[PDB]
């Protein structure tokens, strides 16, 4: 309706994982991750094969995979230091120190 | 005391850090910060992960059956599209 | 048009590139457009690109200044065939190198 | 246009005989004038650079049918040179939506 | 704030002196490294 | 500490540019109401010196800065424009106060009133509309010398050596409360300790008087052979450094945390300890003989406690009068320490005339130092 | 010998995430 | 003196040290809503203890055995996070009360406001009738002292959990706190560019009756 | 277990220091309470079933 209406394209990826705002969190983190790999700045150009075979595109690729790994990771070790406090003795000072 | 010499360094590809590598996650994690894309022919073979190494070493050298695909396919599904191998990861999720 | 080429050369985008490479094959002002772009393939640090498009402002339609301008462009042809063989051992640019 | 009617069948139906069609805009135009005229009153910066983001999304609807050249002069008239790239480009966007 | 002539005078200037250690490393009769030519020319070909 | 533990003065001539490694780093460069102002001012001949007050900013890397013309300027580190600040009423500048948990105000104590100048971050104009001065004066609290804000920015104090009563200021509804005192001297300095508990204030007479900002309660030192001239607090405010006009001694006072209710009472120890000897010595230097020890006129302490910076002014017998900069390596657990480091040499030819630490350096410490050359210069001290 | 491991992050958390609460 | 007695400080203990007395514990005087010069007193403590007092400080971050929750916190942080937003829609419903500048008794009503609508047609009733500005702007900031002290002792209480809060229980509140004193400071900051709503007014120094 | 501490870090203590033997099942018994006892407080409820 927003093409044909001409308006701003809007973002799909939000479309499509507000309906991942339900019920299975497994298939929010997998939309979460596909948006984490999405987030990319991407040359405007008329080739995908050529976009997607950028050395440029292809060192962002990983960046941002091991930047969804990495939070991921800290959201891990949030969870089980939170669960686990008595154990942690986390204190009162935040940073992933 | 390996395993981070082995990420900053980009060297030991043979080894999986496996006292330390606690999951699947963290073997992508090990071998995407080994990953070169840049053709140094200072960097000798035995040491050079490439991106395109690696996406075959999960889609060909591993497979559907190394994942459990049938128990586990959003981990599949994840080491797909970490890997950025986006159209086998949707050919693989229009399956099940 | 307004004389902001330090800004033009400022513009990290792909289609700069393609945009050059049409309008030094169809603008009359030809060399403001290899002018630009062996000034944009230097600041990106393609000096293959801006040596072999150097050439082409040297490739010229009247005279360069003397033999001894002559002689640093054949040693910088040859610096650019061995950046060539260094990097990728093709033949053909060691071909043009004993050349 | 008045009483909200759909117009593409009667464009073709009015094109074996002779001529042309709409506006409906008109309404939207009005209320982003609305927002632009009381942004020259509006003395609080935020909510003057809220009610040119509220005018902007009215006329981002309506861009094929907008005068561009006045909407964006009385945008320069008000230093609101955001709206100026946002507008210009999607009268241009629904111009050509095939490229 | 100088005539361009005097970056242009500089930058002629470098890649001539460069050359000079280029030339004088190929006629010097003792065996320094394959990786210390390398360098050498790696370092006029980063000033191309 | 004494001075004969003290390393040597650099060479006639060098520059002090930095401490590391504990090491002082050197190069080749880098009355009426008037003279009731020059009485007490904090610059060390405020009479003459070009430059009347220096002050940071207590969070950011702006400052501002009062001449002898009565302009106040701001510089920032994010801004080549600098406001000039001068006010109908603004005359004989005396001290400089920026407000915690604010970019948006500076306080200025003048001849016949204060001045709080409200300043745009984002606007910093050349010369800022004399509206963007709110005036705060009370009768007899003329000249103004001095100026304090509270660490949490609720509240504001003010001195006049004229006045048996500091005067609190709340600048927001506008009220002013003095704290009057039965006899002794007026108001010369305050400063605040940095919990905002504390309170030091000064006399002309050899009495001090230190108070409580919980239930404004005051207790009393009038126990010195001469005026108390300068002091500081430790980062904690569990300590108090103060000297006295005529004892070459730097005094410390200490004050434990309220761990017991129900009585509002400063709580100090009941006396104070010597802890720096600054009497009149040889050193052996490079260039022969040189000679220190005088009378402590400003000290000024980091924000991590680890070094104290002291501004002496030497006797008529030490280096012609001149003021000279000590710089002490401090500790305040679980001893309190002060050790030597070094002293700081400026422009050849120069005095050093104000002293003071910037509050936010990410990078151990750095100490602003204003000349009479007219220059300032800002030395780093990486720990 | 060299084989990726067949694990999830969440595996020995058993119960993760913002998800599985049946209100706000 | 009744003024002196009547506006001197109090003290409430958070944590009771016996159960009778826990009626007077500030987490419940705060919530229980009692005869205002109480609530002014106890967000006077709330604003004193949360600087000069740190126990006083562990008394609101402490869990309360045997169910293991932060009551004392989230009893005082809750109460005032209701008067902030309080003043928030205080502030929203003036502006805009400033952008818009049986049958007997519905007879009465009509009547009442048929000769209201005929007295402010006369200048010298309308001169007696008429909305003063500072007046009604002062009305609305006419106990902002309690929303002050509620905000200041919150403040407070969330610079000092920096060092103090050894259950991170004011972290779990920070992002309501952040969102609802951003709120108010844009009800401020969109309330203070009305007409008249910028400006001071007169004073006079040294009177026995304050205008505080 | 109330202070909600783990038991592993008790019963391996006590096992290099009372019967010295096969000192075990007092261990595994004082796990499967502690297992139990959290189980009392997970809300989580296909991990209060694990």
């Amino acid at each position: 309706e927003k093409i044909v209406n001409g308006h701003l394209q809007p973002n799909l990826v939000d479309l499509c994982a507000s309906v991942a705002e339900l019920d299975d969190k497994s298939i929010s983190d997998m939309w979460t991750m596909v948006k984490q790999m999405t987030d990319v700045l991407l040359t405007p150009a008329t080739d995908a094969l050529k976009n997607r075979s950028s050395v440029e595109v292809r060192m962002e690729f990983v960046r941002q995979a091991l930047a969804y790994l990495e939070q991921s990771y800290k959201n891990y070790t949030l969870v089980t230091v939170f669960g686990n406090l008595h154990q942690a003795q986390l204190g009162g000072v935040p940073g992933t120190y | 005391k390996r395993a981070v010499y082995c990420i900053i360094g980009r060297c030991d590809v043979t080894d999986n850090q496996s006292e330390v590598a606690d999951k699947t996650e963290d073997y992508l994690w090990l071998k995407l910060n080994q990953v070169c894309f840049d053709d140094d022919g200072t960097s000798s073979p035995q040491d050079r992960l490439t991106l395109s190494q690696f996406q075959k070493q999960l889609l060909e050298d591993y497979g559907e059956s190394h994942f459990t695909v049938n128990q586990q396919p959003f981990l599949y599904f994840q080491v797909l599209f970490l890997t950025a191998q986006f159209e086998a990861a949707v050919a693989f999720l229009f399956r099940m | 048009q307004v004389d902001l080429a330090d800004k033009l050369l400022q513009v990290a985008s792909p289609f700069l590139e393609p945009h050059l490479v049409r309008m030094a094959k169809v603008d009359q002002n030809r060399v403001r457009y290899m002018d630009l772009l062996w000034r944009y393939y230097e600041k990106n640090r393609s000096f293959s690109n801006a040596a072999r498009v150097l050439s082409r402002l040297a490739d010229m339609h009247s005279t360069e200044i003397s033999l001894q301008q002559r002689l640093e462009y054949i040693a910088r042809a040859i610096l650019s065939a061995k950046s060539s063989t260094a990097i990728s051992s093709i033949a053909a640019d060691g071909e043009f190198l004993h050349e | 246009i008045r009483d909200n009617a759909a117009v593409d069948g009667i464009s073709l139906h009015l094109q074996d005989i002779c001529p042309l069609l709409y506006s409906t805009d008109d309404a939207i135009c009005s209320k982003a004038n609305e927002l632009l005229q009381r942004s020259r009153q509006v003395q609080n910066k935020t909510e003057k650079e809220r009610m040119l983001r509220e005018s902007l999304k009215e006329y981002q609807k309506i861009s094929n049918q907008v005068d561009l050249s006045n909407v964006c002069a009385q945008y320069r008239q008000v230093r609101f040179y955001e709206g100026v790239v946002e507008l210009s480009l999607t009268a241009a966007e629904k111009k050509d939506p095939q490229g | 704030s100088r005539p361009q002539r005097v970056i242009e005078d500089r930058d002629s200037q470098l890649r001539s002196q460069a050359r000079t250690l280029i030339t004088f490393a190929g006629m010097i009769p003792y065996r320094t490294s394959g990786d210390t030519n390398a360098r050498l020319v790696q370092m006029e070909v980063l000033m191309n | 500490c004494s001075l004969g533990l003290f390393p040597p003065p650099p060479p006639r001539g060098q520059v002090t540019l930095y401490e590391h490694n504990n090491e002082l780093v050197t190069g080749s460069s880098y009355l009426r109401s008037e003279d009731l102002i020059a009485e007490f001012a904090q610059v060390t001949n405020w009479s003459s010196c070009c430059l009347r007050v220096f002050a940071w900013h207590p969070h950011t890397n702006k400052f501002a800065v009062a001449l002898l013309d009565d302009s106040v300027r701001v510089y920032n580190a994010s801004s080549t424009i600098v406001p000039s600040l001068k006010h109908r009423l603004q005359r004989n500048v005396a001290s400089l106060a920026w407000k915690p948990l604010s970019a948006s105000v500076l306080a200025v104590a003048c001849q016949s009133c204060i001045l709080i100048w409200t300043l745009d971050p984002t606007s910093l104009s050349t010369r800022p509309s004399s509206g963007c001065a709110q005036v705060l004066s009370h009768p007899g609290h003329t000249p103004v010398t001095s100026l304090a804000w509270a660490p949490s920015g609720g509240r504001l104090l003010s001195a006049s050596p004229v006045d048996a009563a500091i005067r609190v200021w709340d600048v927001s509804t506008e009220t002013c409360v003095p704290l009057p005192w039965f006899r002794g001297g007026g108001v010369t300095n305050l400063l605040w300790s940095p919990d905002g508990s504390k309170i030091l204030a000064t006399t002309p007479s050899a009495v001090f008087r230190v108070w409580e900002a919980q239930m404004w309660t005051c207790e009393r030192w009038p126990t010195l052979s001469g005026r108390c001239q300068t002091g500081c607090w430790s980062p904690d405010g569990s300590r108090l450094l103060f000297t006295v006009l005529g004892e070459p001694l730097i005094y410390s006072l200490s004050f434990p945390e309220r761990c017991g209710e129900g009585k509002g009472c400063v709580g100090g120890a009941k006396s104070a300890t010597i802890v720096a000897d600054l009497s009149e010595t040889t050193i052996q230097t490079p260039d022969g003989e040189e000679r220190l020890g005088g009378e402590a006129h400003s000290m000024v302490w980091d924000p991590s406690g680890e070094r104290l910076a002291v501004l002496m002014k030497g006797k008529p017998r030490v280096q012609d009068g001149k003021p000279v900069i000590l710089l002490f390596r401090t500790r305040n657990s679980p001893v309190f320490e002060l050790l030597p480091c070094g002293i700081i040499q400026g422009e050849p030819g120069a005095q050093p005339q104000l002293i003071t630490f910037h509050p936010s350096f990410n990078k151990g410490a750095l100490l602003s130092v204003g000349w009479s050359t007219g220059r300032i210069a800002h030395i780093p001290l990486y720990f | 010998s060299g084989a990726p491991p067949v694990r999830s992050i969440y595996d020995d958390i058993s119960s993760p995430g913002l998800g599985s609460t049946p209100l706000t | 003196l009744f003024k002196i007695y009547a506006t001197e400080a109090h003290v409430f203990p958070v944590q009771p040290p016996f159960a009778e007395g826990s009626d007077e514990c500030l987490p419940k005087v705060l919530n229980s809503n009692p005869p205002p010069i109480i609530k002014y007193l106890a967000l006077q403590d709330l604003m004193l203890l949360s600087q000069y007092s740190p126990s006083r400080r562990q008394e609101v971050f402490s869990l309360s055995q045997p169910g293991g929750h932060p009551h004392n916190w989230t009893a005082i942080s809750r109460e005032c996070l209701n008067l902030l937003n309080g003043m928030t829609q205080k502030l929203i419903l003036y502006q805009e009360a400033a952008a818009t500048n049986s049958v007997i008794y519905s007879w009465i009503q009509n009547k009442r406001e048929q000769i209201k609508n005929f007295l402010s047609k006369r200048v010298l009733i309308m001169y007696f009738f008429s909305k003063h500005p500072e007046a009604s702007i002062q009305a609305v900031f006419s106990d902002a002292q309690m929303h002050i002290w509620a905000l200041e002792g919150l403040s407070h209480l969330v610079a000092a959990s920096f060092t103090e809060d050894r259950f991170g229980v004011v972290q779990t509140t920070l992002p309501a706190i952040l969102n609802t004193l951003l709120t108010l400071q844009e009800a401020v900051d969109k309330y203070f560019k009305l007409p008249h709503a910028s400006s001071k007014p007169p004073r006079i120094s040294g009177s026995l009756v304050d205008t505080s």
